DNA sequence: ACGTCCCTCTCGA
RNA sequence: AUCGAGAGGA
């Protein structure tokens, strides 16, 4: 039985937290799916195998509201610790021949440069890690919640507040919360975080 | 400082060939 | 007592200004550090001639 | 302070020619594997020989200044824990009185 | 701590020395090599239950294994796992006399001296590197009891001196809602800038 | 290790091994000088230092002025004339332990209750 | 007493602890590169490795000190003899003049003192490594008692020698008594009188020569 | 002085045994060697915690002692000038006088004064000011307020162009 | 790579 | 007057 099973809760818990973004970014998933504990999860799932729990999951009715384009979301995983574009081939052609929209993939280890996925317009695929995943930033102490903001509610707040695009405080591509809603450059974001004088400012980012 | 100075080591700085110096 | 030698006064660590204050044994180190170079900005006779 | 003087600067040939008369071996002829209780001399720095046991060495010569045979500002020093002596006719040595 | 007993003295007690890093370099005391293909001494007993006549004899501390309390059946064993099969390793037991680990390289003079340093520096043992201490203690917090009003229920806090608070967020029986570092710099690259 | 150097080069000697009888051989590569060793510890490391812990105390070591005397006994003759200092392995962790030393004898023994040092 | 000597000598311990390369190396007056304590030992004339290390060692049982001294002399190994040790120095004999002049002067630079200036070089050595096994407390470099002071006549020492100095170089040119002797009145004039402390007329230990203070006797 | 004096005069002197005990105990390899801090530190950490409250609690014997129409303390019960280090310095006990952070250093052979012994960890030779500025400190007392107070003017002189920097 | 703000004297090419 | 060095004022 060794110790494995302290490597064992470290993906149920990435797993939890890995849907639970799922939910956040505007995709259906109930809370009873994630909270799925480790007991259930091993009786559905074993014997730990990485491949049998890759998911799809679709945006919701109040998502198709103000992202109607949001589609087809496709996240699969991968049982070797080290990927190479072999397997990448055979997962980009999931995606590549249902044409869905958006994917994300997570590599339990490593990957190498064998780089491909900036090459299926139009579908910018994600990549995130077990590593950084098996804790969820988002439910920290000091971590406010940002909001993504439509193309409508874009043009909107660049116009009641008389603003041009660089006018307007920033977030990077690479920032923990921006990997976590997978945000692109020209979205905007509404950070509403405790204030301890307005009691609820609002403040706003764009992305990069 | 300045009587050892003048009185000994001012001499040794002497190394048309250089004998004992006298200061007024 | 395995005494090598014995301090002739005590009072003879203080400087060439500092001498002049009146008990430094009863005051803050950094007032006799004032006192100390604010003797040397006062007046009086500074020479006979 | 009031009391303190500084050295002048003292000439160290007339004192290692005393140590040579009283138990000093230049190195030389000095190979420690045949005796390491060696303490060492120095004068300015100057590792010139070498003395056994240096109990009325330090201190004939501690009571040869005392009498003026040695310039007075010309400091003394063994240290017991390290075994060695230096001995500085150095100038600008700042030397009190006791 | 975690959220339910957090005022528990030895659920930090274990956190406390699961990241506090250990590395072989901390217990050893003596490292020496010998020629030996089965010589020294007290260690015949030892050998009761192919390879290179090099022998690597390290010997552990007491109190080492106490302050930290290894376990020489593990210490060892990273040590067997870090090189595979490639090294024949076995210790002692922890109600022994003296603890010693013995090693075989399975001309190699040097070139087993060079796993002397590779063991003693870069084989972690006993948590994750860079915190290089920790020490636990109780500070007062403020919390409502369930009548209502605010009140005085302690619990206690490990305080690292190093960061590296990428691996030690995701360690088990903290909360990871909540741990806090100094290094603004750090807290940017794993939290966000907001 | 306290190893040795040749005889005839008085260059140190680097160890090998008979690879048919099975013994250790201390070579030399200035000549061509061999034998064999004494002892098996060739290299030996000691990380938790102790040699030196009471260093530099040979003969007139109850003379230096500056290190007074305490009025406890020695384990042989029992003289409460004796001097004393701390451990002159000047690390950041040895501890206050003080290492006495009699005027009369030249023995060293510690105060230390915890065990006992030799040294 | 007969210069100033900016030359000043380095010996450092490479590797710290840890590193098995715990190689001791030298760098030296007018040398380019960091020498193995074992070369400049040859150069001296001390030549097997293991003969070098009684200058070093005051008590064959210091094990542990020995041991820091095996790669020094591996790392010296490929040099053997006294001639082939100042070759990598650089006919190319000019590194016993070097040895022998800008070199531990404070011994003297006459040749046949070759005996202590190795007997100090592995004095050196030793004190090094006391400090590298924790046995010493590194020097006080904020001690007073290492800490020398000029007054007037070391300070008029350095000036009527650097004076006295081009003095001699321009009577060098009264061949290709009428030599000049302002030079010895106007330098010692102008340092006392500036207060940058001379060298001809480029400052250089500026505020040595201060006006006295008149306002009380005390001050 | 009216019996108050009398008293503050073993504060002075019990804080010794108090540190008296950690003395030869520490020494005997009893100190418990405290989760992290090593031996070493471990004693000047729970000496000046004993020197520290040792001079603390011996000038709030007198803060008691002045009586309402005293002149010092009328001047700090409004607040105009005063606190109540000012009064415990100058009637009861100066205190621990500390360079860089820690207790005095040994810039000597292991330790403090040509006067005293060395490899010596006392507080009355690692800078304990006993005496207060009325009684008189005597030519060690002094000294040590002296470097107590140099690292002040060095730091209030010379570490106020960064503040100012900061500011720019 | 720059290294607090302003202000009072005094002296050598 | 100009530049260069020096001791001070809070
Ligand atoms: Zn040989
Ligand atoms: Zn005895």
């Amino acid at each position: 039985d060794q110790e494995n099973e302290r490597n064992i809760s470290r993906l149920w818990r990435a797993f939890r937290t890995v849907k639970e973004m799922v939910k956040d970014r505007g995709y259906f998933i109930t809370q009873e799916e994630v909270e799925l504990p480790l007991e259930d999860f091993k009786a559905k799932y074993c014997r730990p195998q990485r491949k049998m729990m890759s998911f799809q999951a679709n945006p919701t009715e109040e998502s198709i509201s103000k992202f109607p384009d949001m589609g087809s979301l496709w996240v699969e995983f991968c049982d070797e610790p080290s990927v190479g574009v072999k397997t990448m081939k055979t997962f980009v052609i999931h995606i590549q021949e249902k044409n869905f929209q958006t994917g994300i993939f997570v590599y339990q280890n490593n990957i190498t440069p064998s780089k491909l996925v900036p090459s299926i317009p139009p579908a910018t695929i994600e990549t995130f890690n077990e590593a950084a995943l098996v804790v969820n930033i988002t439910h920290h102490e000091l971590v406010p919640k940002h909001i993504r903001l439509s193309s409508d509610e874009k043009r909107e707040l660049l116009k009641r507040y008389r603003l041009k695009e660089s006018q307007l405080p920033r977030i990077q591509r690479a920032d923990p919360v921006a990997l976590y809603l997978g945000l692109k450059r020209g979205e905007v974001v509404k950070i509403i975080r405790k204030s301890e004088t307005s009691g609820r400012y609002a403040s706003y980012r764009i992305c990069m | 400082s300045f009587n050892q100075f003048v009185d000994y080591t001012l001499q040794d700085i002497i190394c048309i060939s250089f004998g004992k110096i006298y200061v007024t | 007592t395995t005494f090598t030698h014995c301090e002739i006064h005590p009072s003879m660590i203080l400087g060439v200004a500092a001498s002049i204050i009146p008990f430094p044994d009863h005051n803050q180190s950094p007032r006799n550090t004032y006192q100390s170079a604010m003797g040397k900005q006062a007046m009086g006779v500074f020479l006979t001639n | 302070s009031l009391m303190s003087c500084i050295s002048v600067g003292t000439d160290p040939m007339p004192i290692i020619t005393f140590l040579s008369e009283w138990g000093m071996e230049p190195l030389e002829d000095y190979v420690p594997h045949q005796s390491p209780d060696a303490t060492r001399v120095f004068v300015n720095g100057v590792w010139h020989g070498v003395h056994r046991n240096p109990a009325r060495l330090m201190e004939t010569l501690r009571t040869l200044r005392r009498k003026g045979d040695i310039n007075p500002e010309v400091s003394m020093i063994r240290d017991i824990r390290e075994k060695e002596l230096k001995i500085f006719t150095d100038a600008g040595r700042v030397y009190r009185p006791l | 701590l975690e959220p339910g007993h957090a005022a528990d003295q030895e659920q930090a007690k274990l956190i406390r020395s699961a990241i506090e890093h250990t590395t072989l370099k901390s217990v050893t005391i003596a490292s020496e090599i010998y020629y030996d293909p089965t010589v020294i001494p007290e260690d015949e007993e030892i050998i009761q239950l192919q390879q290179s006549p090099w022998l690597l004899r390290l010997e552990l501390d007491r109190a080492a294994m106490n302050d930290k309390d290894l376990t020489m059946g593990q210490v060892g064993e990273r040590i067997k796992q870090t090189f595979k099969n490639d090294l024949f390793v076995i210790w002692s037991e922890d109600n022994d006399e003296k603890l010693i680990i013995r090693c075989r390289v399975v001309e190699e003079d040097h070139m087993l001296k060079k796993i002397e340093n590779t063991m003693l520096e870069n084989i972690t043992l006993r948590g994750v590197e860079n915190i290089e201490r920790v020490v636990m203690m109780k500070y007062d917090r403020k919390v409502p009891s369930p009548t209502g009003e605010y009140v005085k229920e302690p619990e206690w806090v490990l305080e690292t001196d190093g960061v590296n608070l990428s691996e030690v967020m995701t360690v088990p029986g903290i909360d990871p809602t909540r741990i806090y570092t100094n290094s603004f710099i750090d807290i940017m690259e794993v939290l966000g800038i907001e | 290790t306290t190893f040795r150097f040749c005889r005839d080069c008085n260059n140190m000697l680097y160890p090998r091994e008979d690879k048919e009888n099975n013994r250790l051989l201390f070579e030399c590569r200035t000549c061509s000088y061999v034998e064999e060793a004494g002892s098996p510890l060739v290299y030996r490391h000691e990380l938790i230092t102790n040699i030196g812990e009471t260093a530099g105390v040979v003969q007139d070591i109850g003379s230096d002025p500056t290190l007074p005397r305490s009025d406890r006994e020695c384990p042989k003759c029992h003289s409460r004339e004796n001097v004393f200092f701390q451990s002159q392995q000047r690390r950041k962790d040895t501890s206050m332990v003080l290492f006495f030393v009699c005027l009369s004898c030249s023995h060293i023994f510690t105060s230390d209750q915890k065990n006992k040092r030799t040294q | 007493k007969g210069s100033r000597f900016i030359s000043t000598l380095q010996v450092k311990l490479y590797g710290r602890e840890g590193s098995s390369a715990r190689t001791i190396k030298a760098t030296l007056p007018y040398i380019k590169q960091d020498i193995p304590i074992v070369i400049i030992f040859r150069a001296l004339g001390i030549i097997p490795d293991g003969e070098i290390l009684e200058h070093i060692c005051y008590d064959v049982n210091d094990w542990q000190m020995l041991e820091m001294l095996k790669p020094c002399v591996e790392d010296g190994f490929v040099i053997q003899d006294r001639e082939t040790a100042l070759d990598f120095i650089g006919r190319i004999q000019y590194a016993k003049d070097i040895l022998q002049k800008e070199f531990l002067p404070h011994i003297t630079q006459l040749e046949g003192f070759e005996s202590r200036k190795a007997f100090f070089l592995g004095y050196m050595i030793n004190r090094l490594l006391l400090c590298a096994l924790d046995r010493k407390d590194q020097d006080d470099r904020d001690h007073f008692g290492k800490k020398r002071l000029d007054l007037a006549g070391p300070l008029l020492a350095q000036l009527f020698k650097t004076l006295f100095k081009k003095l001699t170089k321009d009577i060098f040119r009264y061949m290709q008594l009428a030599i000049n002797a302002k030079t010895i009145t106007s330098g010692l004039k102008y340092a006392l009188a500036t207060g940058n402390w001379g060298e001809q007329k480029k400052a250089s230990r500026a505020g040595v020569s201060q006006v006295l203070n008149r306002y009380t006797y005390s001050s | 002085d009216g019996p108050t004096m009398r008293e503050i005069t073993e504060t002075i002197a019990e804080a010794k045994k108090k540190v008296l005990d950690v003395t030869k105990e520490a020494q005997a390899n009893l100190l418990t060697a405290k989760h992290g801090m090593t031996l070493r530190e471990s004693f000047e950490d729970n000496v000046v915690r004993f020197l520290n409250e040792a001079r603390d609690k011996a000038g709030r014997l007198a803060e008691v002692n002045l009586k309402d129409l005293n002149n010092v303390k009328q001047m700090v019960m409004a607040g105009s000038k005063g606190s109540f280090i000012n009064i415990a310095q100058m009637s009861a006990c100066v205190g621990q006088q500390s360079v860089e952070g820690k207790r005095i250093a040994f810039g000597f052979v292991d330790r403090t004064l040509p006067h005293f012994s060395k490899d010596d960890y006392s507080p009355e030779s690692k800078g304990f000011v006993e005496n207060s500025y009325l009684r008189g400190l005597t030519p060690q007392e002094f000294f040590f307020h002296a470097m107590g107070g140099r690292e002040g003017l060095i730091d209030t002189a010379v570490k106020t162009a960064e503040t100012g920097y900061i500011q720019r």
